[PDB]
This record gives structure tokens, C-alpha cells and sequence, in this order.
RNA sequence: CUUGAGUGCAGAAGAGGAAAGUGGAAUUCCAUGUGUAGCGGUGAAAUGCGCAGAGAUAUGGAGGAACACCAGUGGCGAAGGCGACUUUCUGGUCUGUAACUGACGCUGAUGUGCGAAAGCGUGGGGAUCAAACAGGAUUAGAUACCCUGGUAGUCCACGCCGUAAACGAUGAGUGCUAAGUGUUAGGGGGUUUCCCGCCCCUUAGUGCUGCAGCUAACGCAUUAAGCACUCCGCCUGGGGAGUA
């Protein structure tokens, strides 16, 4: 520490919007250890939007995850996309323990103006 | 608002006879309380929608009554308008 | 004439002789208009389902008193805004 | 021993028994306060 | 209230002024006060050094008891009167004691109403205090920067601070000009703002008043002779050809500061804005 | 019957909210509506001395 | 004289209004921490942001907005419109009762006041959104769609303006004229050991289907576009023109 924070419980956010995913796991509270993109695992366009996107995202972070060691992790969700369900199944291959998993992604009570377009 | 005590009590004073709810004295010596006091609650709140027309209307129901009594006797008709003192 | 009912809500973090002379205190504010304070109670050390400002739990409090209508808001939730013990507050009629 | 799987599709209905679906569908791009209830003035028979 | 003069000559076109229905007597004390000349923007030695002062209607000085030493004693108010000293009205005072003494006017002060200046004083207006036993969200004035000194901000016409917040010490402020700084928390100071508030919306209507107060006229540079300014000169009317547009002793007006940053002010103030 | 709510019977209010801090509308209880007008007025007014949350989502 | 109208008596509901006062999420920003190389957006890209450390993640703070689920072909309003909660003031509506007045009523030119959004002025505040606008992309071409941003304004008070597809494309009131089915506020009767369960009747509103009748036809049909009465306003081929 402060680069090997090493714990047994952390927690993975994702979040899957209709042009990209991308993923990221920390410890509790938390703080950075790893993330990836679609953009940086060479996908484009399209490519981002993928759930095969999300897995190898989630994959290719979840290994730098367990560089400084971790087995248990829990999930955050945002971002209704494709990928939220088939990285899931990539990432209980990723050799991880799960424990919980709670979607949050905010609807709000009627308090900002959205963009009108189209 | 008025109160229904205060509602009951002005009838005494201007009823003709104790079995009395109509005798339209009752209904605009009631109703002139109500419309002085909404004045004022109107005074303090400049705008209402609602208000000032209750007033309005209140008032032209006040003097169609009126017309009745004046029609009917005139003696009781000066005899209120100077109790009241309305309508100069 | 009417009744109001009131609640206050006090930090569970305090000494508990802040929370006697608050008490003592505040139904003295309400009271002495005329309004007549009527039915205390201490609905008692209770967990939360939110974090107020920090916080977990804390102290809900009832009193109620009838009154009319022109002598208790008019001091009572002005000091609730300068009370830092006092946390929320609300009142309704029947 | 319920599978990260199982775990999959209770938070399947968690999303979908919550609708956190359609409100993100629903207030992603502006609405005038008229256009949702021509839209439930013809979803007013349909039903 | 301000008021339309109608006009019925070219000087009484567009002006207002005030209407004085804020106020109960015309006639102020014999005994608070003390006289006052105008040196019209010239040092001891006679020099001119500031420019267009002068020429005034004559006035007196009126003394205020802005520190409000004399704490938990109670008194109120015995009236309402003009200052032309100040933008701003201010109030009389009669103690239950027995002194008299002149104070500032805040918003909605009136007659009969009571007032203190100690810590045990709750928030109302006037009542004056250390400003440690106050809330968060309370409009002040005549505020303290060193303690004893008597007060000094928001001394003006109409809006006045705001406190933002609470270190034990040092203590924060906003201000109108929409900046901060930490003061001591002990300092004393005042509940509400301040009184006349359109004192600003006065079109005067002419010269001659602004010769009344005293002010009297200004002068461009784009016509003097240049032996006295940068932008003077130029054969017919006289586009400034110098950038940094200047003033008459070099040193620019624009965009140009002279806050310097060797004060002790130097870790007070934060989010400096209206300057 | 007859008064409601403020805070006083969670047996109905539990009854009548979902885990995560909605409402079940009129057609899971099939109430009246009087008493559905009353209620929410409740509800909103027993979350707002957080006697319950606004979301439940933990 | 009361059956009209109205006051009374007892009841019922209501996003009805105006002023005030709190509360939470959510966006944007900021500070701080973690931490590396992309984020963002597209039909596909770029414009843009990114080593000054972004975005993401996390704590805290700021302040402006609009107040999620409930919400219903549900209600209230004369019309526009009215949806976080509480408070102060206040109007209006329906039911049943009826002892009081005793035809006091309907319409209403002129006249008078209310009135979406846009906008103008005095000020204030100004988070999001976005005319105008700058830019990229698209296009044979694109001032436009599309992407990136951004002003006025959106927002508060006070004033003004006085229009709309202001639509039920149906003027106000009175009264009669087949049914059946729902939803809302009530009332009354029965049943039930207690109706909470349920049945029956009725008032008011509210929708749906459909005889007669009407209709150029579509279609309305007890909330009539039927049957009749009273009052107001409006039309006389189109354009020119709601113009001079």
C-alpha cells in the first residue's frame, strides 16, 4: 500500500450504455486498483456496445484485481446495456465470490430538464 | 369565514320573526360581513382567481334581493340601508 | 380553538440533561401563549431508516396541543431552525 | 450454493420487477406535459 | 417610495426621489451632535489630490454607537430620521436607562420596538451580539474585523451579509460583493439588513443636485491638451491609440489591479469575485 | 377506520409498500380510493420524519 | 301558494387558489482521495475533452431547478389550468333535510374583469435545456435534419401584452323522450349473529355500447348533432383579404 491495498472483499462497477460498457473493481469503500474499456481493448463503434465487450473488459480488469488479491467482490450496475448480463457469467469464470449484487442506476424525482432531441 | 356562532347571533338582531332563516335582511346583512372581510383578506392577498369572483357574485345576488324589498316595501328598505348604511 | 398535534427530534448523541431542559424548555414555549399543552409522550429511542445529517437513530418525541390557531408555529418553528440539537420537525392538525 | 447464475436472475427480476427499465426509457429525452397523455388518452382504450 | 414627477419643464423629465413616509419626526437632537467641515479632496498642505469634490449644501456629523458596548441592557426606539451623511436612515434610541443614542435602520424597524446588545440576545433585528451564537443563514451588519473597533460592513444602503458557515475560529462570511473572509468568531455585530433599499433608484434628474450634495463636474481626457493626459490631443475627435488605457498619472484603469500580495490578508479571503 | 394514518400502524403501511420504497398502487390492495388518498398523504408525511425511507434499495 | 330560485339544519369530498415554511433524491460544478489512458458521441466519424491526470470510483461542499412510485377513460375548476409535504387565509361544489322567505327568475347588447406558451420593461437569480449563434459531419448543394458546444430565455417578484387547433372543431338556461354496462362523492332500504363482507333504490358527475328519432354522409342518441320554448352572438360563392 498505498499501490497494495490487499483485502479479501472489494466491489466491481459497471456500467453498459447503448455505444460503450466499461468496468472497474476497488475495495469497500472504494479506491482505483484497475478498470477497462472496449476503446482500450482495441473495439470501436459498435464493438463497444457488445456484451463479448463487456466480458473481456471485465476479464482482462478482474486479473489486475487479483493481482494484488481478491476472491470475494460484490457489483454495481449503471448503464442499461447489452453487456450486464453476459459479463456477469464471464466474470464467475474470472474465479471471484461473489456476494452481492445491487443495481443502481438513479431515476430521479422530476428534478432536471432531459434533452429534448429527437 | 364566518363562524356559525357569529352567523347565528347576526339573525337575532335583523330577523322579523324567531323562526326566521329567510327575510332577506338575514341574507345580505350575512353575506355584507363576508364580503367586507374577504375585502380585506383579498387587501393583504392582492390576487386570488376564485375570491373576487365569489364577491362579484355575491354582490349581484346582494342587489337582485335588494330589488325584491325595495319592490315589496320601502319603509324596511330606507330603514337598513341606514342601519347598514349602503347604497347612498 | 383546534388541535395541533407536534413532534420534535433530538440527536440520540447528547447528554440526556439537554434533552430534560429542552423539554422543559420548549413545552414552556408552547404553553405560555394560552395554547394549552394537553398530552406529552416519548415515543422512545428509535432507529432510523435515513441519515438525517450523520447520523443513524435518534430521539422521536410527541406532544400535542390544542389551542387556537395563532400561537405556536409562530415561535416554535422559528426556533427550531436555531436549535442545533433540534434535527426536524413537522406538525398537522386533527 | 445458489449459483452466480441464480444470482443472475434474481437481479433479473430485481430489474425488471423494479422497472428500472422503463423510466431511464421514459425520461431519457424531453416529453411536453400534453404529449404523455395523448399518449395515455390512446392508451385510454387499449386497456 | 419613489415617485413620478411629472414633467412640466426639461429638468423634471425623467428624475424621481424619495417620498419619506419612513420616518416620524423632521427635527433631530441638539446634544449628539457635532459639526463637520468639507475640505472638498485636499490634503493638509491645500493640494488638490482627488478630483471632483466639492461645492456642497452644508451639514452636520451625527454620532452612532455602532461598537453597542453596553450589552444586555435593554431599550428601543423613539424614531425614524434622514442622515445625508449616509445612503442609509438610521433610528434614535432611548434606553430604559436613560442615554440616548443613535443607530442604523434596518429593514422594517418600528417605533416601540425593544432591542439589546448582549450574547444572551436571540436573533432579531438589532439585537447585537457576538456573532459566535448565531446560525447559519442570518442577513447582518455593522460587523467587527478587529473586536472593540465599532462595526464597518454592510454599513450600506438596503442588503447586507450572510453567514455561510463555522470553523470554532476563524468564521466565514458572503458578502454582497458575492466574496469571503474568515473573521474571528468572537467579533460583534447585528441581525438584519439594512433599511432604505432604493436609494439606488433615484433618477436624479438633472445637475444641479448632484452640485447640492456636494459633487461637481468631471472631465474626459479624449479634449484636454495632452501636457495632461495620455489620451488627450488628436486633431478632431480622438480614437485612443495607446492600449492600456490610461488614467492621468499613467498607472491603467482597465482589467489592471492593485490588490498587492504581501498583505497579511494573504489566507483569509477566498473566492474573491466582485473586484 | 376511521383515522389515518400518521405513523401508527406499520401492519397496514408494510402491508401496502414494496421492499424498495415504492407503493403498491390501488390494484394489489384493491382499497378504496379514500382511503388510498389518505394513505399516501401518510406516507409521505411518516418518510418525511424518516420513519421509513424514500428508497430501500440496501 | 310553493313545486322555481335562495337562506337555513346536518353531512361529504376535492392536483381549488394566494402568501409562507421545511425535506430527499438527481444533474452540473468545485475541493479532496484512488488511479491509468482513454472518455464522449455517431448510420459510420469528427468536431470536444484527456499527462496541468481526465472519465470512472469514493467522501464532503455549493447552489438553481423540477418534486419520482401513488396516478385512475380519476377528481377540482366557469375557462385557461390545477399533481413533494405541512401551515395561515379563502372561495366554490354535491347529498339529504326542511321550519324560513315567498316568483325574488333565465338571457344579457353596451360595459367590465379573468386568461396557455411566446414576448417587452424595472430588478434579481441563473443548475439543467436550448432559438439565435460558432463549429464538425452529411449533402450534387444544406443556411437544415444529425453530432459538439453556447446566448437570449426558461426561473422569482412586479407591471404590460390580451392572441391559439382557447377543441366536445357542438352558445346559455328549462323540460320530456328505450335499454344495458362500468368509475367517483353521497344518501336510503334489505340481508349479515355485526355487511367489512353483499343485494336493492335514488341524487350528482363521469365514461362505454347501442332502439326510436335526426342525419348529405360520417355519425349523436338522457352528458343528443332527437323533440319544443326563451335570450345572445354569428353566415350569405371563392380570391383579392382579416388585407388597405
Amino acid at each position: 500500500r498505498r499501490v497494495k491495498k490487499n483485502i479479501e472483499n472489494g466491489v466491481a462497477h459497471i456500467r453498459s450504455t447503448f455505444n460503450n460498457t466499461i468496468v472497474t473493481i476497488t475495495d469497500e469503500f472504494g479506491n482505483a486498483l484497475s478498470w477497462s474499456s472496449a476503446g482500450a481493448l482495441g473495439f470501436k463503434g459498435s464493438k463497444k456496445s457488445t456484451p463479448f465487450a463487456a466480458q473481456m473488459a471485465s476479464e482482462t480488469a478482474s486479473k489486475s484485481a487479483m493481482e494484488h488479491g481478491l476472491k470475494t467482490v460484490e457489483v454495481t450496475v449503471k448503464g442499461p446495456g447489452p453487456g450486464r448480463e453476459s459479463a456477469i457469467r464471464a466474470l464467475q469464470s474470472a474465479g471471484l465470490e461473489v456476494t452481492a449484487i445491487r443495481d443502481v442506476t438513479p431515476v430521479p424525482h422530476n428534478g432536471c430538464r432531459p434533452p429534448k432531441r429527437r | 369565514a364566518i363562524s356559525q356562532e357569529r352567523k347565528n347571533e347576526i339573525i337575532k338582531e335583523y330577523r322579523v320573526h324567531e323562526t326566521d332563516t329567510g327575510s332577506p335582511e338575514v341574507q345580505i346583512a350575512v353575506l355584507t360581513a363576508e364580503i367586507n372581510a374577504v375585502n380585506e383578506h383579498l387587501r393583504t392577498h392582492k390576487k386570488d382567481h376564485h375570491s373576487r369572483r365569489g364577491l362579484l357574485k355575491m354582490v349581484g345576488r346582494r342587489r337582485h334581493l335588494l330589488n325584491y324589498l325595495r319592490s315589496k316595501d320601502i319603509q324596511r328598505y330606507r330603514e337598513l340601508i341606514k342601519s347598514l348604511g349602503i347604497r347612498r | 380553538m383546534r388541535t395541533y398535534e407536534v413532534m420534535y427530534i433530538v440527536r440520540p448523541n447528547i447528554e440526556e440533561d439537554a434533552k430534560k431542559a429542552l423539554v422543559e424548555r420548549f413545552n414552556g414555549i408552547l404553553a405560555t401563549e394560552g395554547a394549552e399543552v394537553l398530552e406529552a409522550k416519548d415515543w422512545g429511542k428509535r432507529r432510523l431508516a435515513y441519515e438525517i445529517n450523520d447520523f443513524k437513530d435518534g430521539f422521536y418525541n410527541i406532544v400535542r396541543v390544542k389551542s387556537d390557531n395563532n400561537k405556536a408555529t409562530d415561535e416554535f418553528q422559528r426556533l427550531a431552525k436555531i436549535s442545533d440539537d433540534i434535527i426536524r420537525y413537522m406538525v398537522i392538525r386533527e | 450454493n445458489e449459483s452466480l447464475e441464480d444470482a443472475l436472475r434474481r437481479f433479473k427480476r430485481s430489474v425488471s420487477k423494479s422497472g428500472t427499465i422503463q423510466e431511464v426509457r421514459k425520461r431519457e429525452f424531453y416529453e411536453k406535459p400534453s404529449v404523455k397523455r395523448k399518449k395515455k388518452s390512446e392508451a385510454a382504450r387499449k386497456r | 417610495a419613489i415617485k413620478k414627477y411629472k414633467p412640466i419643464t426639461n429638468g423634471r423629465r425623467n428624475m424621481t426621489s424619495l417620498d419619506f413616509a419612513e420616518i416620524t419626526k423632521t427635527t433631530p437632537e441638539k446634544s449628539l451632535l457635532k459639526p463637520l467641515p468639507k475640505k472638498a479632496g485636499r490634503n493638509n498642505q491645500g493640494k488638490l489630490t482627488v478630483r471632483h469634490h466639492g461645492g456642497g449644501h452644508k451639514r452636520q456629523y451625527r454620532v452612532i454607537d455602532f461598537k453597542r458596548n453596553k450589552d444586555g441592557i435593554n431599550a428601543k426606539v423613539d424614531s425614524i430620521q434622514y442622515d445625508p451623511n449616509r445612503s442609509a436612515n438610521i433610528a434614535l434610541v432611548v434606553y430604559a436607562d436613560g442615554e440616548k443614542r443613535y443607530i442604523i435602520a434596518p429593514k422594517g424597524l418600528e417605533v416601540g420596538q425593544i432591542v439589546e446588545s448582549g450574547a444572551e440576545a436571540d436573533i432579531k433585528v438589532g439585537n447585537a451580539l457576538p456573532l459566535q451564537n448565531i446560525p447559519v443563514g442570518t442577513v447582518v451588519h455593522n460587523i467587527e474585523l478587529k473586536p472593540g473597533k465599532g462595526g464597518q460592513i454592510a454599513r450600506s444602503a438596503g442588503a447586507s451579509a450572510q453567514v455561510l458557515g463555522k470553523e470554532g475560529k476563524y468564521v466565514l462570511i458572503r458578502l454582497r460583493s458575492g466574496e469571503v473572509r474568515m473573521i474571528l468568531s468572537t467579533c460583534r455585530a447585528t441581525i438584519g439588513q439594512v433599511g432604505n433599499l432604493q436609494h439606488e433608484l433615484v433618477n436624479v434628474g438633472k445637475a444641479g443636485r448632484s452640485r447640492w450634495k456636494g459633487i461637481r463636474p468631471t472631465v474626459r481626457g479624449s479634449v484636454m491638451n495632452p501636457n495632461d493626459h495620455p489620451h488627450g490631443g488628436g486633431e478632431g475627435r480622438a480614437p485612443i491609440g495607446r492600449p492600456s488605457p490610461m488614467s492621468p498619472w499613467g498607472k491603467p484603469t482597465l482589467g489592471k489591479k492593485t490588490r498587492r500580495g504581501k498583505k497579511s490578508s494573504d489566507k483569509l479571503i477566498v473566492r474573491g469575485r466582485k473586484k | 377506520g376511521i383515522t389515518h394514518i400518521d405513523y401508527k400502524d406499520t401492519e397496514l403501511l408494510k402491508r401496502f409498500i414494496s421492499e424498495r420504497g415504492k407503493i403498491l398502487p390501488r390494484r394489489v390492495t384493491g382499497t378504496s380510493a379514500k382511503y388510498q388518498r389518505m394513505l399516501t398523504t401518510a406516507i409521505k408525511r411518516s418518510r418525511h420524519m424518516a420513519l421509513l425511507p424514500y428508497v430501500k434499495e440496501e
